[PDB]
DNA sequence: CACGTATGCTATAATGTGAGTCTGACGCGG
DNA sequence: TCCGCGTCAGACTCGTAGGATTATAGCATACGTGAG
């Protein structure tokens, strides 16, 4: 995102600076559910081959 | 890229000749006389009237291709026993073998669990009955309430709407999403749990060594009566056929053995401790 | 100016923003969506009414016979909610149709003077939801959550690369309706316009113009602008557009007049064409080489032959110009497309197309959707008009033709269902616009281009089915039966319908389990949009674009609230403010800036609304009753953010709270808490469980009281006046003059709901808050729900809490209370779950529900009551009985063992078993209540009766108390008319008030109150009757169950759980723990003065885990009970009102630029010290979500509470009584308690059930199973040596049978040997295979 | 099967059979009874239609949807998926003397140990309690053993000490990545639900304290008891598998 | 001989069908 | 070499819910086995 959040957690975000928080934070807990899978998928052939 | 195995049937059947009345007697006359070419194009001139059955006959129990191969069977038998005599159209006399072989496979095939049609029949009465009860019952229909109606037994009706439940699948998962089948839930009854079995066994093996703690003559006439050693389960008068040849001293015997050894539980600590099991 | 439950308890607001708009209902959607089903607009199509008239009225095949609606009707509820929930019925209607048979002669032209047939027929049972927003389907609560799904209209869409890895955009439109087949057009690499109807075949977009009579030279004269070329006696010549050429390359010598504007070879610029347009530039002498590629527009014959030189869409040649020369043509109409801007892609597409006429285009569509079926010219135009321009089989429906016409431009919003030949082309011209380069592709993930579909669309769209279904059998029917016999109600069946609804709102993926742990659980499982289910995403087909915030989400989806799981993204809590557009948008509150003035002016705008407009921030500073303080304010337009002017701004942000959702709303200090752990926060405080006492929040927002209200789980009162009569059981309030009506008596009664079974088996109970003769208004809190302070919200229990780490007790996130907790039964929770028990008939014989029960202790039976019933109030633990039963056995063929066995003890016991219903293992509780059902005919049980007697006696007196107390009210009316203009006080009370229909007075106004009062009281004599008669009749009446099922006995328990290490609690900023110990009094960090710490937390969760809310919250929480303090201590003391108030006054008006004002004087000395008595256990001070309470606001609190302004403080070590070597910070943090107890999680199993086919254990607590040992898990164990290990696993642990049992009884002996075998899923793999056709064999040694 | 409910439930197999039967049947019907060629031809392609929706349903087109809509499982998607016997049953199955819970830290702890609630362990070590009381001769037999145990006698929690003394358990947390997601400890009685962990192999658990929960196994032969005490006690695994650094560390 | 189960026949003429769409990726075969 | 086809996609946990849906005709002779 080309505007950076300019406060930080004591400071208090904004509606704004926190609205476009949102963003990361959720592409990165959707990361965590969907990726450890191909993650997950490389263990089992990497286990079957090896 | 025609490949459904219906669309290509239905092709098939399009592509045959339609018959008039005269043309339907000509035919008619030779077919049952004994003509071969006569059966084959009454037949597969009157396919278009089957499925036009078979098509208001799904949804029901079988598919549409069952349903029109079943239809097909009333067709045979409608060319086989029509009366080109009798002035009346074979179109009409057909109509019933198609419906009658359909209805007849559908009240058979459909159930997993063969219902017979005499039970079928009575469930149509019932259901029916129910119909006209709902439309002036705004609720719905009691098992008590349709027996009133029909004056049959509340028993019977109960029965019946029991036969009706229809069959849940155990390979579909339930959780929704395919997290368990109902496989795994449902667990196997007639297998013992290992620690049941193990009680089983313990219990077999004491008995062998119960069977050698007591009188030799006491569990020789307490054991074979009960088919715990012997081979059968004989009874206090059957006892006689072995040796004991008795039926008073079989039974004082029979007694005895389980008097000593009701002492024999009673110290060992079970007695009351063993009664609630 | 406060309420009557306000001046009780004030909440401190260090709010600043004024709220312009309140908070609205909460429950809004539900509530309005099935509302417009059910209501009966006459005109407006919404549910019924549409679903009716749009099926109806139907005609037969023959065309002699019709059936036409006239009206329904919805017959009053057969249940009660309460009784439904009890029985385990459906809460429901019965829809009664009145429907007319109407027949025509065949004789006669279409006579309809023959046989008119009306009545009134059954057509199921609609459910009906509940005041709250919920269904009750087969006893269990249920919500419809409203669904997100792509609007209907047009979306112009395009793979961005993806085919080709030529990387070509292919652009593509999607017709989307409401109801029927979905139109596609799309670009192949060639640029050759597509169509896919249905997404079947690719078809040349041509052959669709065909099909709808469009000649070639008409198709060209559609997409493309002729341009003109004049052969002037032997040169050639064109008509010039001055600008077309434009930014192109002069491929010869432009000359105009006699003198030459372009260079050949050179690129034609702006000056080029204002000169050429100004010179007035009309004729251009060409090349005759520049026509070689030009295409005809139209069909060019020979005047003399009459035949075709040209063909229409034919690319020219030198000598095709030649030959239409000297045919007398000196004027040819050619295809302007000069690539670029003007693109020939329909031009190429005739070329493609292998059709000629119409008749040849509608059989190539036929033959796609129908392939091998021989086309007819009846079938293909049958077919294609039945596609998209039937009314009966398309349906855009008034938002899918409203978004297209917008679409497309147009002016008129309303329009047909179906697609004009207008409509087809508009939409191709578009998508060559767009494919040139003059126009923009539709977002999908555009809130825009999202509609929601809430519960009313949804159950009319399952009913219209339900119609479909029943218009086949109807048709049929009226069709093959003599018409005049027959009368409509045997034709129509009532059950697709009723089979319809019943599996939308049982079977249907929308309809689910209510969330029930607390208030706000409900609230906002109410209020959730989810893309899943039918008509929507799947997991699998569900992207990375759809799940991320969009833009448009702003004030109309929460952000931060989304399951983290495989539904993130797909599942959504709608925003505080948002609502749903007529058309089923999302729309959000603005307030309209006119002339840089802010009004007060409130418009809802959509998504697309929205993107026109410059909308300020609501932080931006308003000056004092006018404009902007600031010059530059910071506002948002066309989706992104940055600083404007103060005349460019048109609207502002309503509340700064719009943007949350209702749940996130309630987080405190949300401004400092990272948005990761809010969300986790947000989505904990729905797992809370209600406490014992119900604590409020001493930190809140101010969402507190107005989630608690719009729940509904509190009784609020509708009518207000003075309280008559409190009780644990009912409050009866007598009502005010001003709202009372003259017609029926004015005395509310709310019954309160007493300790109740929630889904979650969680513990619901209504205590009253007010007491005996306490003044009240509309809308003020009558009775607190579960978890509900007076009035405000209350999840969890505040606690003292310091942050320092402990002995490890504290390690990763574990937690540290203190035994006083426990002890003061704070975070003890009461659960009741309801268990049943079912005697059912099998082929042996009916089961028996006696107190016999074979081989069963006195100790067991003590409990069961004649019948086999447990007794009401009895504590019962894990195997005791609760319902005796025993299963008839037929031929029980014994061994020798059992034989021998039922010899010794003679207990033979009769042919029956034991399948008793016992109490759980390992819980245990106490029976609140029992419930039995019994079919009609079989003789009730002796307990059932005694029931039966308690529920009529206690029946006649609820309903003789109605009457009673309602008589007393009104005669109290009448007293006082009569008194009006007649007076006889004394004289009026001696005679009896039974003889009072004797008395009047002189024919006024007043004597007709007195008839009114009369005609009442009678009213509510006979209705009083008939009353006792239905409550009599469902006492008596026996219930319809389940086939084989006689009868059912319902057990309800209720267990207090007790806090304990392994239990889950959390914070509202996302922080969770589970507790490790309960450390006693005496261990515990303790103040100066003394006082212990509840919990320990440990500091190095928090700047880890970014949610500082946290600590600001301990902070605030301390400086809140800190004035509690003072204000217990001057209570304690006494003292004087003056100074309560004066200490009270500068407290509630301290903040730098407090919005709340409270002027105390104007509160009665009672009034304050009943307001004392609620601060002094902590002032509740209220922080909004992003407009919270400032550090120096916190701190000058603190200062008022004479604490420290660090919120740290000095501790003492309970265990040694040393000082901790640095000040540590402590204060009050709420705190809740998860649904997650270890009471429940734990489980343990050594030998048990084992799996049907597989042989394998069972899976989960409620089988007794074994934990899966799956792939990962064999792995670690191959990764070490441990090979007998593993196979112990796979072996006698699971399927290998003889093994298992062999292994056992090693292990009773002692041997601990393995002796494997063979696992039983082998030998089912070996079946399968084989089952299959593949011989696979065991090949020996 | 008979469901409780008095209902039957059966697997789709049954309906994919019973397709294949009446469609042969029809055939060999319409064969005695000499049908024309065409309704023949019909009931050959409807017999090879179920036999291969048997096999396997969905490879030959549109698979066949039973009660709900949902494709009927055939022979081939029992061994088939993931789902199918070898991942599901074969390669990791359900099993005995297993036993879960939330964990909780113990910080009292030693490297080598973890707490074990009482009423867990009870039912975990039932076999090794019924043969250790008959050798005492506390109990007289099996069943007795079982009430004594039912009862919750004082003399049955002393011998359940004893069995338990050096007998190591495997400690599993999900997900298990690398093979130090299992881990044997000996176990300690503990009062209370939870299970309580060594903070210091946390690490190798990814184990935090907000509510996790972990499997417990017991070893049962004395081969599985060793290569647990040996292979994969705690203390014997401190280093990775990955990397030569330490895994087992303070924090 | 009664009870359960099955195969039989009905004569106005009627004779042609009929769900949900959209993941993104990769590796062969025609 | 371009494009329909078909095989892929983490590990354990618990809590669940629904049996819902459907229509078939009525009656006589024949086929076959079981009770008194
Ligand atoms: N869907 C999930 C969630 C969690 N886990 C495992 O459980 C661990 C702990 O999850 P969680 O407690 O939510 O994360 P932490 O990093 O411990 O953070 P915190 O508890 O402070 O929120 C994850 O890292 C992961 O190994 C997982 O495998 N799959
Ligand atoms: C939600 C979730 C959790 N877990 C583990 C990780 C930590 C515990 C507690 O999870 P919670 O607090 O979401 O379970 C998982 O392993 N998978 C999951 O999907
Ligand atoms: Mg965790």
């Amino acid at each position: 995102i080309e505007t950076p959040i300019t406060a930080n957690f004591r400071e208090g975000l904004n509606v704004l600076q926190y609205f476009i928080s949102t963003h990361g934070a959720r592409k990165g807990l959707a990361d965590t559910a969907l990726k450890t899978a191909n993650s997950g998928y490389l263990t089992r052939r990497l286990v079957d081959v090896a | 890229r025609v490949l459904d195995a219906t669309q290509l049937y239905l092709g098939e059947i399009g592509y045959s000749p339609l018959l008039t009345a005269e043309e339907e007697v000509y035919f008619a006359r030779r077919a049952l006389r004994g003509d071969v070419a006569s059966r084959r194009r009454m037949i597969e001139s009157n396919l278009r009237l089957v499925v036009k059955i078979a098509r208001r006959y799904g949804n029901r129990g079988l598919a549409l291709l069952d349903l029109i191969e079943e239809g097909n069977l009333g067709l045979i038998r409608a060319v086989e026993k029509f009366d080109p005599e009798r002035g009346f159209r074979f179109s009409t006399y057909a109509t019933w073998w198609i419906r009658q072989t359909i209805e007849r496979a559908i009240m058979n095939q459909t159930r997993t669990i063969r219902l017979p049609i005499h039970i079928v029949k009575e469930l149509n009465v019932y259901l029916r009955t129910a119909r006209e009860l709902s439309h002036k019952l705004d609720h719905e229909p009691s098992a008590e309430e349709i027996a009133e109606q029909l004056d049959k037994p509340v028993d019977d009706v109960s029965r019946m709407l029991r036969l009706n439940e229809r069959i849940t699948s155990v390979d579909t998962p339930l959780g929704g999403d395919s997290e368990k089948a109902l496989l795994d839930i449902l667990a196997d009854e007639k297998e013992n749990g290992p620690e049941d079995t193990t009680q089983d066994d313990d219990m077999k093996q004491s008995i062998v060594k119960w069977l050698f703690e007591l009188n030799a003559k006491q569990r020789e006439v307490l054991a074979r009566r009960f088919g715990l050693l012997g081979y059968e389960a004989a009874t206090l008068e059957d006892v006689g056929r072995e040796i004991g040849l008795t039926r008073e001293r079989v039974r004082q015997i029979q007694v005895e053995g389980l008097r000593r050894l009701r002492e024999i539980l009673q110290t060992q600590g079970l007695n009351i401790e063993a009664l609630f099991l | 100016v406060y309420s009557y439950t306000e001046k009780k308890r004030i909440r401190k607001d260090f709010g600043k923003r004024p709220q312009v708009l309140d908070v609205p209902y909460l429950l809004s959607i539900q509530l309005d969506s099935f509302q417009k089903f059910i209501e009966q607009d006459p005109e407006g199509q919404y549910g019924l009414e549409a679903a009716f008239r749009s099926v109806f009225p139907i005609q037969s095949y023959s065309g002699n016979s019709e059936l036409q609606y006239v009206s329904y009707r919805l017959g009053e509820p057969v249940f009660d909610v309460q009784e439904c929930q009890i029985r385990g019925v459906t809460y429901s209607a019965p829809l009664r149709v009145k429907l007319r048979l109407v027949i025509y002669e065949r004789e006669a032209p279409e006579g309809t003077v023959k046989d008119i047939k009306e009545q009134e027929v059954y057509m199921g049972e609609i459910p009906l939801m509940t005041d709250n927003g919920t269904f009750v389907i087969n006893g269990t609560e249920r919500v419809i959550v409203s669904q997100l799904h792509r609007s209907p209209g047009v979306f112009f869409d395009s793979d961005k690369g993806k085919t080709h890895s030529s990387g070509k955009v292919l652009y593509n439109a999607r017709i989307i309706p409401y109801r029927g087949s979905w139109l596609d057009f799309e670009f192949d690499p060639k640029d050759n316009l597509f169509v896919r109807i249905d997404r079947r075949r690719k078809l040349p977009a041509t052959i669709i113009l065909r099909a709808l009579n469009y000649t070639t030279e008409q198709i060209l004269d559609l997409f493309f602008e002729k341009v003109i070329f004049e052969i002037r006696d032997n040169k050639l010549q064109m008509e010039l557009v001055p600008e077309r050429l434009r930014g192109e390359t002069a491929s010869f010598d432009i000359e105009a007049n006699g003198k030459v504007y372009v260079e050949k070879g050179r690129r034609i610029t702006a000056r080029h064409i204002r000169q050429l347009e100004k010179d007035d530039v009309k004729l251009i002498e060409v090349p005759v080489e520049y026509i070689a590629g030009k295409v005809v527009a139209k069909d060019y014959i020979d005047e003399s032959t009459g035949e075709l030189i040209c063909a229409a869409n034919m690319e020219l040649s030198l000598d095709l110009l030649a030959k239409l020369s000297q045919s007398g043509h000196k004027r040819i109409e050619t295809l302007f497309t000069n690539d670029l801007d003007h693109g020939p892609y329909i031009s190429e597409t005739l070329r493609v197309d292998p059709t000629n006429d119409r008749l040849s285009a509608l059989v190539e569509i036929y033959r796609m959707m129908r392939p091998g079926e021989p086309p007819t010219r009846e079938a293909a135009e049958s077919l294609f008009e039945n596609l998209f321009f039937s009314e009966d089989r398309y349906d855009l429906s008034a938002v899918g033709r409203m978004k297209f016409n917008r679409s497309l431009l147009r002016e008129e919003i309303e329009g047909s269902g179906i697609l004009s030949k207008d409509d087809i082309i508009d939409v191709m011209k578009k998508l060559i616009d767009i494919r040139n380069g003059k126009g923009e592709v539709d977002d999908i993930d555009h809130l825009g281009n999202r509609r929601i579909r809430s519960v009313g669309e949804m159950a009319e769209n399952q009913f219209r089915v339900g119609l479909v279904r029943v218009e086949r059998a109807v048709k049929e029917r009226l069709s093959l039966g003599d018409l005049d016999t027959l009368m409509p109600q045997d034709m129509i069946n009532a059950k697709p319908i009723s089979a319809a609804v019943k599996e939308f709102f049982g079977s249907s993926q929308l309809s689910q389990f209510m969330d029930q742990n607390n208030p706000l659980s409900e609230i906002t499982h109410k209020r959730r949009i989810s893309a899943l289910g039918p008509g929507g995403l799947t997991r699998e087909r569900a992207g990375f674009e759809v799940r991320d915030v969009h833009p448009t989400h702003y004030g109309r989806v929460c952000p931060i609230e989304t399951p983290e799981g495989p539904n993130i993204g797909l599942i959504n809590s709608l925003s505080v403010y948002a609502q749903t557009n007529e058309y089923g948008f999302l729309e959000t509150p603005y307030r309209k800036v006119t002339d840089g003035v802010v009004t007060d002016e409130i418009h809802y705008l959509s998504a697309i609304e929205e993107g026109n407009y410059v909308i300020a921030q609501a932080n931006s500073n308003l000056d004092e009753e006018g404009h902007f303080v600031e010059d530059l304010v910071t506002c948002r337009s066309k989706g992104e953010s940055s600083l404007f002017s103060r005349d460019q701004v048109d609207y502002m942000d309503v509340s700064t709270q719009q943007v949350v959702s209702v749940g996130a709303s309630l987080i405190p200090f949300l401004e400092h808490d990272d948005a990761n752990r809010a969300l986790m926060g947000a989505n904990m405080q729905r797992q809370a469980v209600p406490t014992l006492r119900a604590d409020k929040p001493l930190v809140g927002t101010g969402m507190e009281r107005a989630v608690a209200v719009d729940s509904g789980v509190t009784a609020v009162a509708k009518r207000g006046g003075v309280v008559q009569y409190v009780d644990a059981s009912r409050i009866v309030i007598k009502v005010n003059e001003d709202e009372m009506y003259p017609g029926e008596a004015g005395i509310d009664i709310y019954n309160l709901t007493k300790y109740t079974r929630s889904n979650q088996n969680t513990c619901i109970n209504q205590m009253p808050c007010v007491s005996l003769g306490e003044p009240v208004e509309r809308g003020d809190v009558l009775a607190d729900g579960p978890s509900t302070d007076l009035g405000e919200l209350a999840l969890g229990q505040n606690m003292r809490v310091a942050f320092m780490p402990w002995n490890g007790y504290n390690f990763e996130d574990s937690i540290l209370v203190s035994e006083r907790v426990v002890q003061e039964d704070r975070f003890t929770t009461i659960h009741i779950q309801e268990l049943a028990c079912v005697s059912r008939d099998t082929k042996l014989g009916p089961e028996e529900i006696t107190a016999d029960i074979p081989n069963v202790g006195e100790a067991a039976l003590s409990k069961l009551d004649e019948s086999g019933i447990v007794y009401i109030g009895a504590e019962v633990t894990g195997g005791d009985i609760l319902v005796g039963k025993v299963t008839p056995k037929g031929e029980t063929q014994l061994t020798p063992e059992e034989k021998l066995l039922r010899a010794i003890f003679g207990e033979k016991a009769s042919d029956v078993k034991d399948s008793s219903l016992r109490v759980p293992n390992g819980v245990s509780g106490t029976v609140i209540d029992v419930q039995v059902f019994t079919r009609d005919g079989v003789e009730k049980d002796k307990r059932a009766l005694e029931i039966e007697e308690m529920q009529l006696k206690q029946a006649k007196k609820d309903l003789s108390e109605e009457l009673q107390i309602l008589e007393a009210g009104l005669f109290s009316r009448i007293r006082a008319v009569l008194v009006a203009g007649g007076v006889e006080a004394e004289k009026l009370d001696k005679l009896p008030r039974d003889r009072w229909l004797e008395l009047g007075l002189t024919d006024e106004e007043k004597q007709n109150q007195l008839e009114q009062l009369a005609e009442q009281y009678d009213e509510l004599k006979h209705e009083f009757e008939k009353k006792l008669e239905a409550k009599r009749r469902k006492i008596t009446q026996g219930d319809d169950l389940a086939p084989g099922v006689l009868k059912i006995v319902k057990v309800y328990l209720a267990v207090k759980r007790r806090i304990q290490p392994g239990d889950k609690m959390a914070g509202r900023h996302g922080n969770k723990g589970v507790i490790s110990k309960i450390n006693p009094i005496e261990d515990m960090p303790y103040d100066e003065n003394g006082t212990p710490v509840d919990i320990v937390l440990n500091p190095l969760g928090v700047p880890s885990r970014m949610n500082i809310g946290q600590i600001l919250e301990t902070h605030l929480g301390m400086a809140a009970k800190g004035i509690g303090d003072k204000i217990n201590a001057m209570l304690k003391q006494q003292q004087e009102v003056a100074k309560l108030r004066e200490f009270i006054q500068r407290a509630y008006d301290l903040g730098a630029d407090v919005r709340q004002k409270v002027d105390l004087s104007t509160f009665s000395d009672e009034e304050v010290m009943r307001l004392a008595e609620n601060l002094r256990k902590g002032m509740p001070i209220a922080t909004p979500v992003f407009d919270g309470a400032k550090e120096a606001e916190i701190k000058e609190l603190l200062k008022l509470g004479d604490l420290p302004t660090s919120g740290q403080i000095r501790l003492y070590d309970g265990r040694t009584g040393e000082q901790f070597e640095r000040p540590v910070t402590v204060g009050y943090m709420y705190m809740l308690k998860l649904n997650h107890l270890v009471d429940d999680k734990m489980h343990a199993r050594s030998t048990g059930s084992y799996s049907l086919v597989t042989q394998q254990p069972l899976g989960g607590k409620a089988q007794f199973g074994g934990q899966r040992f799956g792939e990962m898990e064999v792995w670690a164990l191959e990764a070490y040596g441990a090979a007998y290990t593993l196979q112990e696993m796979l072996t006698v642990k699971s399927d290998d049978v003889n093994g298992r049992t062999k292994m056992y009884k090693n292990i009773v002996d002692g041997n601990h040997q393995m002796e494997p075998g063979m696992p039983e899923s082998f030998n089912v793999l070996l079946k399968e295979i084989r089952s299959l056709g593949i011989n696979i064999e065991l090949e020996d040694e | 099967v008979p469901l409780d409910g008095g209902r039957f439930a059966t697997s789709d197999l049954n309906d994919l059979y019973r397709r294949v039967i009446n469609r042969n049947n029809r055939l060999k019907r319409l064969l005695d009874l000499a049908a024309p060629d065409i309704i023949v031809r019909n009931e050959k392609r409807m017999l090879q239609e179920a036999v291969d929706a048997l096999l396997d349903n969905g490879r030959r087109g549109r698979a066949i949807t039973g009660s709900n809509k949902r494709p009927l499982k055939s022979l081939a998607d029992m061994i088939k998926g993931k789902q199918g016997r070898f991942r599901q049953n074969l390669l990791g199955k359900r099993v005995d003397y297993s036993g879960r819970s939330v964990i909780t830290v113990g910080p009292y702890l030693r490297l080598h140990q973890c707490g074990l609630p009482k009423k867990m362990a009870l039912e975990l070590f039932k076999p090794f309690i019924y043969g250790k009381l008959e050798l005492r001769g506390l109990a007289t037999t099996i069943k007795a053993a079982k009430k004594m145990v039912e009862r919750e006698e004082a003399v049955v929690w002393d011998i359940l000490d004893e069995v338990i003394r050096e007998h190591p358990v495997l400690l599993n947390r999900a997900p298990t990545l690398h093979r130090l997601g299992i881990q044997a400890f000996e176990p300690v009685l503990i009062e209370g639900k939870a299970i309580q962990l060594h903070p210091l192999v946390c690490a190798a658990y990814n184990a935090d304290f907000d509510g996790d929960q972990m499997a417990v196994h017991v070893p049962l032969t004395l081969e599985a008891q060793l290569e647990a005490r040996a292979l994969m006690m705690s203390t014997n695994n401190i280093l990775s598998p990955a990397n030569g650094e330490p895994i087992i560390v303070p924090s």
